[PDB]
């Protein structure tokens, strides 16, 4: 690694790659084409499923296109498919909204293997211990 | 332990026996 | 913070990693980056862990003066900026390499490896440790004795001696 | 000596001794 | 005589006799 | 064979033989 050369992260869902209405002319402008950011993305995105957040770095030089290497997704968006309601925050901690305990989201703290600055396989559980409290979801743990 | 002039002089094992003491000197491995 | 009640703390608490210390390394880190904690702490993921600490405590007056647990020849071993490192579990091998094969790649000065405890001496790195659990180094270590050490010379009179 | 047991005395052994017994092999002969 | 047939059956000569065959191999070559 | 019999037949064993013998004795291991 080095530091910073060129990279960002703006996206709404994997259910629909390279969105046209959303970001539009706001998905790379320094060596990033808009009709090419769907030939290197769905090259492995269609290898798991479509409908979940997929951020990623953007290694840029000066040779026509570019190169990227994404990783584990956010454990906050997984609360629309693996937890409860469709939304999230909205109603923070003013009235016990959804409720997730020790059991749920358990293995969701097991998906980020290499991407988890929580050496202690057990302690790394305290990290995501909040990726489901940004709206108030008491744990029945 | 420290059995000096023996664990060495056991070289009477000759070639093929040394590959026998190496095949297993890891066997069930990579 | 806190005075003596806190000073004494950083001492004994970490100086336990000296009495019952596996290995030992003293590396300054002038110009260190965060990757400094994204390395010795990253390699702690799938090949190490919370079994390693490099608590920069070169407070000398605290670190050095704080080593009554027999570590002589150290009244010198504690110069300027420092960042001691110690082990509790595991062997006393590898570790030296995490530094030797990192700082060698720029990564700030490496105190030229001033050496630390265990044998208790001075400066001039070694590496007869990380060769451990690499048993196959003890395998070919026999150089097939009869074989190889033969097929390398006793049969070099043909590919290098027929003129 | 039997090699079957001339190995059951170094395998699960400690890596300390071995070194104090490795180099000693580089002078015995070679 | 033979060559390879007595290189497989020659696969012996303990280091006690082996190393002395490389050291004495120096008493004429290299 | 005595260590002195492995020496002669070795260095000897000609060349049209050895340079086709010993060299082959290198297509086994190492």
């Amino acid at each position: 690694a080095k530091k910073v050369q060129a990279y960002v992260k703006l996206q709404v869902a994997a259910g629909m790659a390279n969105p046209s209405p959303p970001v539009g002319p706001a998905l790379g402008q320094q060596g990033v084409n808009i009709m090419e950011f769907c030939k290197a993305f769905n090259a492995k995105t269609d290898s798991i499923e479509k409908g979940l957040p997929i951020p990623v770095v953007i290694t840029v030089y000066a040779d026509r296109s570019f190169t990227f290497v994404t990783k584990t997704p956010p454990a906050a968006v997984l609360l629309k498919k693996a937890a409860g309601i469709k939304s999230g925050s909205g109603k923070p901690n003013k009235d016990k909204v959804g409720k997730i305990s020790r059991a749920q989201l358990q293995e969701i703290a097991q998906t980020k293997a290499a991407d988890m600055t929580g050496a202690d396989i057990e302690a790394m559980t305290r990290s995501i211990e909040g990726t489901a409290r940004s709206m108030g979801l008491v744990v029945e743990d | 332990s420290i059995t000096k002039d023996q664990i060495i002089e056991a070289v009477a094992a000759m070639s093929v026996m040394d590959v026998v003491e190496l095949i297993s000197a890891m066997e069930e491995k990579f | 913070m806190a005075l003596n009640l806190q000073d004494k703390q950083a001492i004994v608490a970490e100086v336990s990693e000296v009495a019952k210390g596996a290995l030992s390394a003293v590396v300054a880190d002038s110009r260190g980056v965060t990757v400094d904690k994204m390395t010795e702490l990253r390699k702690a993921g799938r090949e190490a862990g919370v079994y390693m600490r490099v608590v920069r405590n070169t407070l000398l007056r605290r670190a050095v003066e704080g080593t009554p647990f027999e570590c002589l020849k150290d009244a010198f071993v504690g110069p300027t900026l420092i960042a001691y490192l110690m082990e509790h579990p595991g062997a006393a091998a590898r570790l030296f390499k995490e530094f030797a094969k990192a700082n060698a790649k720029f990564e700030v000065k490496a105190a030229a490896f001033e050496g630390e405890l265990i044998p208790a001496s001075q400066i001039d790195r070694l590496a007869t440790l990380p060769t451990y659990e690499e048993a196959i180094a003890r395998l070919m270590a026999t150089m097939k004795e009869a074989s190889a050490g033969k097929l390398v010379r006793t049969l070099a009179a043909v590919r290098e001696a027929k003129e």
